């Protein structure tokens, strides 16, 4: 099990993690975590990419308090730091099977927004527009729901079990992938209100996918204990499916900077979760990282690394490319 | 049983047997059909029915029963459906695997041979 290479101190347990997928306009890459009752707002800057940075500057830009155990966190197109128009705008789903939109200036304005109207749970949520104007949730109530940012329901669409991930595609106008825990993922025209296509996972439950942001054609998920690849539009069947987990994987994301490059985490277990830093080319994982209880993997927007939350605590993992 | 080309009809008999071992029939009932076509038919001494299997002017299967003028229908089960309406919300491909491996919807041995 190789150590962390970085490790941040949090005031509480890390619920969920999420870089900024985004160009804010400042030097440093922006982080959010979900704590049990607040969200936190930070900026990360590595040594990697200065050299006037001794291993991690790890500076707390915000504090919202939410009330409720945040599951998941979707970040805003429109979010800049530019010292003109300073704007930060986030998403997040809790418990209380709400969602909530912040806004701030980074001073004093601190406005949020609830939108209701999922009867279950939501377990993932992403902002859907080019222009951040539109939000896709997905839950156990069988639905994935388009919203405004005024919480008006754009458009619903009936899934067949519980929506367990929700993507938006990174070039295609208009596709929101949507993975449903039963195995399929499908893709929504949100113009035509429509399904275009469907593939199929070999294992179940289905509980995370991901685009390839480098190739919009790979799809990457986790069904059981096996992660999956698929190829489109070459086939509906698996490319690749190879084991992740010894029991149960959680979360698939694909690296931003590398196409070949994913992580994968364990389900919360007796075993201490582990992250594995998969490569295609490799039969095994060419890292393993043990957190003690961890949830949350995103992958930061220009290095090969990625960050988990646990138990007060962020671990971040370079990958040797 | 008694094919016509207008209409068919049904006649039970018993066997008499007299002192000089002369047999006679005993006419104990005559059925008319409709101009549907006779597939089978078998009697039951235990319930006193006739059972009637037919095709219709469509070749739809048709079954009846009765005791030995109204005939008792068998509500036979349809083919599918020509047309499956799919919405709008639906992904086609789901709608129509639901359909096929429904229970009782298909048969494995067609499927076989299409493929």
């Amino acid at each position: 099990a190789s150590n962390a290479t970085y490790t941040v101190d949090c005031e509480d347990y890390v619920h969920v993690v999420e870089f900024n997928p985004f160009d804010s306009g400042e030097a440093g890459s922006l982080l959010a975590y979900g704590g049990i009752s607040y969200v936190v707002i930070a900026s990360c800057r590595f040594q990697e990419e200065d050299s006037t940075v001794e291993g991690i500057e790890f500076k707390t830009l915000k504090t919202f308090h939410h009330g409720e155990r945040v599951v998941a966190i979707a970040w805003s197109p429109e979010t800049r730091c530019d010292a003109l128009l300073p704007l930060l705008r986030f998403a997040t789903a809790a418990g209380d099977k709400k969602i909530r939109i912040f806004t701030s200036d980074f001073q004093d304005k601190n406005e949020y927004k609830v939108i209701e109207g999922h009867s279950g749970y939501i377990n993932d949520l992403v902002f859907c527009s080019p222009e951040g104007t539109d939000i896709a949730s997905v839950g156990d109530d069988h639905t994935c729901r388009i919203w405004d940012l005024d919480g008006k329901q754009i458009a619903m669409f009936i899934l067949r079990s519980p929506g367990m991930s929700v993507a938006w595609h990174p070039e295609g106008a208009f596709k929101l992938m949507v993975a449903e825990k039963t195995g399929t993922i499908r893709f929504y025209d949100l113009t035509t209100h429509q399904a275009i296509l469907s593939l199929e996972s070999v294992q179940v439950p289905l509980m995370s996918a991901d685009w390839c942001v480098r190739n919009t054609l790979r799809i990457g998920a986790v069904a059981g204990n096996d992660w999956i690849i698929w190829e489109m539009p070459r086939s509906s069947y698996p490319q690749d499916n190879k084991p992740a987990h010894a029991d149960r994987a959680r979360m698939f994301r694909w690296s931003k900077c590398n196409e070949n490059v994913f992580a994968t985490t364990g389900y919360p277990g007796k075993m201490k979760s582990q992250i594995a830093i998969h490569h295609l080319a490799h039969p095994q994982p060419i890292l393993i990282g043990t957190a003690p209880v961890g949830s949350g993997l995103s992958w930061h927007r220009r290095l090969p690394l990625c960050v988990v939350g646990g138990y007060r605590k962020l671990f971040f993992w370079l990958t040797e490319m | 049983y008694l094919h016509t080309p207008k209409q068919g009809q049904f006649c039970v008999f018993q066997l008499m047997c007299a002192e000089s071992n002369r047999y006679s029939l005993d006419h104990i009932s005559s059925i008319f059909t409709n101009q549907e076509t006779l597939i089978d038919f078998t009697f039951t001494l235990t319930s006193m029915d006739i059972w009637a299997l037919w095709l219709d002017d469509d070749n739809q299967t048709v079954v009846k029963h009765i005791n030995f003028g109204q005939w008792n229908p068998v509500f036979v089960n349809p083919l599918p459906e020509d047309d499956l309406a799919i919405s709008d919300e639906q992904e086609p491909q789901e709608a129509y695997l639901e359909c096929l491996f429904a229970p009782g919807r298909f048969t494995i041995a067609a499927v076989q041979k299409a493929i």
